[PDB]
């Protein structure tokens, strides 16, 4: 013997039990239809920098951020073979398929041999006096080898600081990178270093750097650290393959609809609404941070609502094995012989005008309402008894009432 | 805070008629700032104070309040009446600095970001250069130097566009220039509030002709290319050539320094906080 | 005095799937495996709310009168319904209209309130939660309140005036003391009625207990509400975000923290829902003693009603709960007499006597009731016979006529 | 629920310790075991609270207990309903799984009569003297006692009745006197 | 029971966020401290249940 769990209502009720029989009683039972793509006309981010001139070392590394644009993923993907990449709260196939409202971009020149150095929890010199890696934000980490046929121009070699300090009569005074910040050597390490441990002096502030090499390879290889952010501006940078055609919501108002407006992902529903919040800004938010609004091109002001589940409800007769559906809170149009009923539609009942008492009743439906086994489920209404009414005398005495035969109750 | 001054708007976003605790860069309440008097010259001498010998900290940015009282009538600074207009602050912001060869006042090392209201306040004209000093009569590499102003003569001018410039062209030559951005500035004279913080992506500035102009809400309008650590701001001393049948007043401004602190905001049914 | 029993708790059904997993059907996968604990949190939470109905028609059944009855100088408009009526119920009275208009409570919506969330609690269909309809609409609940204000096995019809007469002749007024101060009874009774009105607002100890009441319910839906908030270490609370911001072998890590947070959580909140369901029955069966003790009879015991002595009275609805107003017996002026344990005459055998209900004050000897100072001609109606004491005054000059011969 | 909590897998890889401690590696298995540790401790102290609130509830429910057997069982009460329904009589008490089962013996009446009762009755006598019944009426059909609880009519006597004093809401009799008002 | 919650490590190294914070590294510091936070924060609440 089996039971399906999706085909009834009652099923769904006999499969939550676990049971093939349930008792009698009023239970509750459990409960993507488009898009709406709206993004901006089109902006191609500016990668050239990185790919055209001859890349710096690791402690005067390069940022580019980027905002509002539009770049091929793919064309940087093919121009470098990665080497090994480690990202953080995130993953390089969601930055394929996905809008991030900033990117901020660090690239070096950095030999594949020290890349232990470049790692999380690292105590180098690259980390201490170089580039400490910011862990704030989502961010990924990459290695990758260039071809001798990309435009980029290989250095000498490869530098790096080995020691940056200052100060007499104290000792030396290490002087450490921050994080996501420059090394304060790097004005004495801008012309970067020639021979192994050689060191350069400022007379001004009594600053010492000292250096270290490593022989340029046959490919040049270099190093990228990426970040990205959410929710911080209006318009957002995707990828070219992220791009999908734009749909409009003159239709479809008022369903379950996914959306991608300005590179913001999720699931809502849209409703014609009157502007409320700064239409620069764009997105309306409430307390918690849920897209409550969003104010469109087409003009209009659309406050979205995530979209529900209509709740249900169960009335099951054990003897009788008759079952209705009571659709909570709802009207029944929108449910579309369904009834309406002070506890929204229900479908499964008939309504015979018939009234039963307050201890008569089995299956109470919310309010003052009934469902009984009279086989069929009819709709009920409670009412109970009015106590008996002695009419008073008028006569210089009262009226009582004494009993006459009696009974014993337990 | 009761009237909200001085609050950055959150970017990329908007409320609507709810109060939330934020946590950003906010000022301090009762925070008096500094003030700051642009005078009229001598046309005579310029007329300015001190306020190049100062070395003032960047730290976290600041925030600008430009155009209070613009609409009283005070006696001028220079004679001690006149109605007073709303003048523009002048910025001068940098990461190292050092020493001019008479050791006076402040000289800012490498790239420097400097920001002057351009074509008699119809415009702001904001680049990031490395200024080398002149070597000329009064110029920084001289000892009859003492600071370094910019001037506008409303007379014989407006529309000039390199006012400002050429008068920062005098003192410095304007080499290895990162970037040049104009923002365009409609007259008006409404109080406004402008500030700068620097983060992780660069130096952003803010403002409220933006948005929220009659009010004192700022947003965002430059996201600067500036990844080195700005550690020091100089104010540049601005002093107005005018005839005594013209001379006019200028209003002055106050800059408080930002801090991390939290904050309670109100938000209004149209967005804005008040 | 004004007084609050609480009834009912908001009874809060919860659909487990729709909660932990906010129909992302990448999550149901992952709840398949903890398949027995969202069952399990659903048939607490009916066994709960069924057990509560149940207490609701066995109060209601409790509270019932067999018979009752079709005002002198009593004005008993507030506890009557309305002649024209401003409340959408027909049964409800003046002052039940009044204590509900005085506090706020979100309507939750029983027959549109889908459409009216649509249009334009409203979280109950985002979050996942479902506030049921109590057992009895307000309109049947006033019905059985308005049948008990009219009122042993034998039932008398006797009106309300000679009501309050037997009631206050009871507590040791005497007959006279009612006769000739019956209108001052009248405008006093009446004054302290029109108070019951101006009696709800704040620093009041019943008004503030229904305001309590009001707002557990509500903490307890802002709980759950805002217990889909929390992260659970994971980056986001939104599953649409740990997907689209993650690969397939880490969503599954950290979907789970999701799913691993929020069945704890809800049952958290069954557990206290169930401290509160079996709160509020042990109060409904307090609330029908005291309609039992209070409403339908007068109450000897002191302090059971309110303060002073007992006479009458009432009890309308409250939200989750019956409100009563013990109208009580309070002395605003006294005298200092001179009293006595008890009289005997002087005759070879003595004969000794003793009040009832009452004190044989001085200014010879007079007989007094106990709750209002009346000097009387001492009579074999007010007084006992007793055995002699030794404290007792030997009197012989005036002897009251029970102790003549 | 005690029993059944042992079920969950808490995040780890399974809900057994030997499945984790034969499929996982001794850097990994205290991850996942302390994952196991902890998510039943937290379920053991929900137990624990979770019955500190039930014996407290069931300690207050005793008191009830006795309470109900000293006034109902012990005693014929006067209270309205405290015990069942309808005047008291008698009570019993046994044993039940968990606590203590009654059973309540109560007077219900069945039928009645509507009868013209008075407040008391007065004499014609030049001091009034009234009288007032005691748990019961004066009923007709020229004036009968009667018990509170059944309608039989009987003589009005002594026993039946006690003196109070003169009313205006009172009877008063010139034809037929009971023998209390006799003077 | 409030002062003895805590001493629980709720998983991580140490019960202290001072040793957290001396023995880890900020790409692992947040992973422990966030387990300590959620499991008080949880605590608390049984605490006012
Ligand atoms: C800020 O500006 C100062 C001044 O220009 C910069 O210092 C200068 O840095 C360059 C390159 O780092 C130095 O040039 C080097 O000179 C040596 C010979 O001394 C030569 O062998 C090298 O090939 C290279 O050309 C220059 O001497 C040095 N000048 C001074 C006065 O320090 C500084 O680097 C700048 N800071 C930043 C962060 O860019
Ligand atoms: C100095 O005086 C001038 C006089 O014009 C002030 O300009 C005026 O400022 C008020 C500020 O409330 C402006 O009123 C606003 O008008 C807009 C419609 O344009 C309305 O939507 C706002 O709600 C508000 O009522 C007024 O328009 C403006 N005058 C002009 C000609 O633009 C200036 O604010 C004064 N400055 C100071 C510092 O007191
Ligand atoms: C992203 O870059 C790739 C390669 O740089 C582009 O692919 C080329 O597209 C053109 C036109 O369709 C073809 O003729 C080439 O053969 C393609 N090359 C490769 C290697 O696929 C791609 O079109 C770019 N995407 C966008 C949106 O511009
Ligand atoms: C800052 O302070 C210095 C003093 O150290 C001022 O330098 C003086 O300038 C005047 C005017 O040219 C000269 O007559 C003095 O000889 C200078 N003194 C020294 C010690 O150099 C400088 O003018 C000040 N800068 C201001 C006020 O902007
Ligand atoms: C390799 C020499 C090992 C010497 C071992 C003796 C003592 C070391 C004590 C602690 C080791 C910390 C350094 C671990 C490697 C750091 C990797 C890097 O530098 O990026
Ligand atoms: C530390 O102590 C050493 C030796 O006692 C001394 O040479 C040095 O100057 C001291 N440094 C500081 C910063 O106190
Ligand atoms: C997308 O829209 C463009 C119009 O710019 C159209 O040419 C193209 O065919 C569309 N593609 C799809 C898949 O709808
Ligand atoms: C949406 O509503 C606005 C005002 O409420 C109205 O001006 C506009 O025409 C509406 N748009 C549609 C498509 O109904
Ligand atoms: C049932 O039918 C009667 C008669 O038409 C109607 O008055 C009543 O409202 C109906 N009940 C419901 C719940 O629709
Ligand atoms: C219930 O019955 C009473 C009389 O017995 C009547 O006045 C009232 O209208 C009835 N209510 C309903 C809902 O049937
Ligand atoms: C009481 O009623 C029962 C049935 O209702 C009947 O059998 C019995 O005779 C009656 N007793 C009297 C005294 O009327
Ligand atoms: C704004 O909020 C207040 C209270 O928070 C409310 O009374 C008012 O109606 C709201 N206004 C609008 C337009 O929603
Ligand atoms: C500027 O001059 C004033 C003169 O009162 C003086 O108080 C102030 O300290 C000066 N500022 C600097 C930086 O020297
Ligand atoms: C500039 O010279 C003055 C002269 O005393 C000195 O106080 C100041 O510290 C110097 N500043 C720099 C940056 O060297
Ligand atoms: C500036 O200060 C430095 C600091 O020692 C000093 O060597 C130099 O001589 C000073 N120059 C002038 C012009 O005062
Ligand atoms: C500044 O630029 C002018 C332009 O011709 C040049 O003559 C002068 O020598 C420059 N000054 C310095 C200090 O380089
Ligand atoms: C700024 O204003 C000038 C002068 O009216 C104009 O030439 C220029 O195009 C404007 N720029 C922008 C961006 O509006
Ligand atoms: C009884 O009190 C109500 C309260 O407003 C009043 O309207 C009514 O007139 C009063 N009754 C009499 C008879 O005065
Ligand atoms: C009354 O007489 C009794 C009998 O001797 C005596 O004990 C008592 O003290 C007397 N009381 C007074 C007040 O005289
Ligand atoms: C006598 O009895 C009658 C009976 O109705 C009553 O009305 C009246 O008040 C009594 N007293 C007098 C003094 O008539």
């Amino acid at each position: 013997r089996a039971v399906d769990c999706g085909h009834d209502d009652l099923a769904q009720l006999r499969c939550s039990y676990e049971s093939f029989d349930v008792d009698s009683g009023v239970y509750s039972v459990s409960s993507p239809r488009g898009a709406f793509i709206e993004q901006s006309s089109g902006k191609e981010c500016d990668f050239s920098p990185m790919l055209t001139g001859t890349p710096p070392q690791v402690y005067n590394f390069r940022r580019l951020v980027f905002t509002d644009c539009n770049y091929n993923l793919t064309k940087l993907l093919s121009l470098f073979q990665v080497s090994e990449f480690s990202c953080h709260q995130v993953c390089p196939d969601a930055l394929a398929s996905g809008c991030y409202s900033s990117l901020t971009v660090d690239y070096f020149a950095y030999p594949t041999s020290l890349a232990s150095y470049l790692q999380q929890g690292s105590t180098g010199e690259i980390t201490q006096y170089n580039y400490k890696q910011d862990f704030s934000n989502p961010t990924c980490r990459i290695l990758a080898t260039a071809p001798a046929n990309i435009t980029l121009t290989k250095p000498s070699n490869y530098n790096w600081l080995t020691q940056c300090y200052k100060g007499s009569a104290f000792g030396n005074q290490p002087h450490y990178v921050q994080t996501g910040q420059y090394t304060p050597c790097l004005g004495l390490a801008v012309q970067g270093f020639s021979a192994a441990y050689q060191s350069h002096r400022d007379p001004i502030t009594k600053l010492v750097a000292t250096g270290n090499i490593a022989a340029m390879t046959d490919n040049l290889q270099m190093a990228f650290i990426i970040s990205v952010q959410y929710g911080t501006d209006t318009n957002s940078v995707c990828p070219m393959q992220a791009l999908r055609n734009d749909t409009s919501v003159h239709d479809k108002l008022g369903q379950c609809i996914d959306y991608s407006l300005y590179g913001l992902t999720g699931r809502g529903v849209f409703q014609n609404c009157t502007a409320v919040g700064l239409s620069q800004q764009r997105f309306v938010y409430d307390g918690f941070d849920i897209l409550t609004g969003y104010h469109s091109d087409d003009g209009n002001y659309y406050c979205v609502r995530p979209c529900v589940s209509v709740p249900l409800s169960v009335v099951y007769d054990k003897p009788s094995n008759n079952y209705a559906t009571i659709f909570g809170s709802v009207a029944c149009d929108y449910v579309n012989t369904p009834i309406q009923t002070a506890v929204g539609c229900v479908i499964g009942l008939v309504n015979s005008s018939l009234v039963v008492d307050d201890d008569k009743c089995t299956l109470p439906l919310g309010q003052s309402l009934c469902a009984v086994p009279s086989s069929n489920l009819q709709l009920a209404v409670i009412n109970f008894t009015r106590p008996h009414l002695v009419e008073a005398l008028n006569s210089s005495g009262f009226v009582v009432q004494i009993p006459t035969n009696f009974s014993f109750s337990i | 805070p009761a009237k909200a001054d001085g609050i950055i708007y959150p970017t990329g976003r908007s409320y609507s008629n709810i109060t939330l605790s934020y946590q950003g860069l906010f000022p301090r309440q009762g925070d008096q700032g500094q003030l700051y008097l642009y005078s009229v010259s001598h046309i005579g001498k310029l007329f300015i104070s001190n306020y190049t010998n100062e070395t003032n900290t960047f730290d976290n940015g600041f925030v600008v309040r430009i155009g209070d009282a613009a609409n009283s009538s005070y006696p001028i600074i220079i004679s001690p009446a006149r109605t007073i207009k709303k003048i523009y602050p002048a910025f001068m912001l940098g990461a190292y600095i050092g020493n001019f060869t008479n050791n006076r006042t402040v000289r800012y090392l490498n790239h420097t970001l400097v920001i002057l209201p351009e074509g008699c306040g119809t415009s702001l004209s904001v680049f990031y250069c490395v200024l080398i000093p002149r070597t000329q009569h009064r110029c920084p590499e001289d000892n009859a130097y003492s600071s370094y102003v910019i001037w506008e003569t409303p007379h014989q001018d407006c529309v000039n566009r390199n006012i400002s410039l050429n008068a920062f062209k005098h003192y410095f030559n304007l080499t290895q220039c990162k970037f040049f951005y104009s923002y365009n500035i409609t007259e008006d004279e409404h109080a406004e509030w402008f500030g700068i913080t620097q983060d992780a992506r660069g130096v952003h500035l803010y403002s409220s002709r933006k948005g929220d102009l009659y009010g004192g809400n700022m947003f965002l309008f430059a996201s600067l290319p500036i990844y080195d650590t700005l550690k020091y701001y100089t104010v540049i001393p601005r002093s107005i050539r005018s005839k005594y049948n013209s001379r006019q007043g200028w209003a002055a401004f106050y800059i408080y320094k930002l801090h991390q602190l939290t904050y309670l905001l109100d938000f209004t049914v149209d967005g804005y906080i008040r | 005095t004004q007084e609050y029993i609480q009834t009912t708790i908001q009874k809060v059904t919860v659909d487990c799937k729709q909660y932990v997993c906010n129909g992302f059907e990448k999550c149901e996968t992952l709840l398949r495996e903890y398949g027995q604990f969202c069952a399990k949190i659903n048939q607490a939470l009916h066994g709960a709310n069924l057990r509560q109905d149940e207490s609701v028609a066995n109060l209601f059944a409790n509270i019932k009168t067999q018979t009752t009855q079709a005002n002198g100088d009593f004005n008993l408009t507030l506890l009557q319904v309305p002649k024209v009526t401003t409340s959408q119920y027909s049964y409800r009275s003046t002052i039940e209209d009044l204590l509900f208009n005085k506090v706020t409570i979100a309507d939750p919506g029983y027959m549109q309130g889908y459409d009216e969330c649509m249009q334009q609690i409203c979280a109950q269909f985002v979050a996942g939660y479902k506030v049921l309809p109590p057992l009895y609409d307000p309109n049947m609940e006033a019905a059985y309140t308005s049948s008990l204000l009219g009122s042993l096995s034998s039932f008398a019809a006797i009106p309300f005036a000679q009501s309050i007469f037997y009631r206050m002749n009871g507590i040791g007024i005497t007959q006279q003391v009612l006769s000739e101060n019956q209108k001052q009874i009248d405008k006093k009774f009446n004054q302290a009625l029109n108070a019951m009105q101006t009696g709800f607002t704040t620093t009041n100890l019943a008004f503030s207990k229904v305001q309590d009441a009001v707002n557990a319910n509500a903490q307890a839906l802002a709980k759950l509400a805002s217990e889909l908030s929390n992260t659970f270490g994971a980056i986001s609370s939104s599953i649409s975000d740990i997907l689209k911001r993650l690969c397939p072998p880490e969503q599954e890590a950290q979907i789970d923290r999701l799913i691993n947070g929020r069945l704890t959580s809800l049952n958290a909140f069954v557990a206290q829902q169930l401290v509160r369901s079996e709160t509020a029955a042990r109060s409904a069966q307090l609330a029908s003693d005291k309609v039992n003790e209070c409403v339908k009879s007068q109450s000897k015991r002191n302090g059971f009603c309110g303060s002073g002595t007992h006479i009458v009275s009432f009890v309308i609805n409250a939200p989750d709960g019956l409100y009563f107003f013990h109208v009580g017996y309070v002395p605003t002026d006294h005298i200092n007499a001179t009293a006595a344990y008890g009289l005997c005459n002087n005759d070879n055998p003595p004969r000794c006597i003793a009040p009832i209900d009452g004190y044989f004050v001085r200014n010879e000897w007079y007989y007094t009731g106990s709750s209002y100072y009346n000097p009387e001609p001492i009579s074999m109606a007010n007084t006992r016979y007793v055995s002699q004491d030794t404290k007792f005054e030997n009197l012989t000059t005036n002897i009251p006529p029970p102790l003549l011969n």
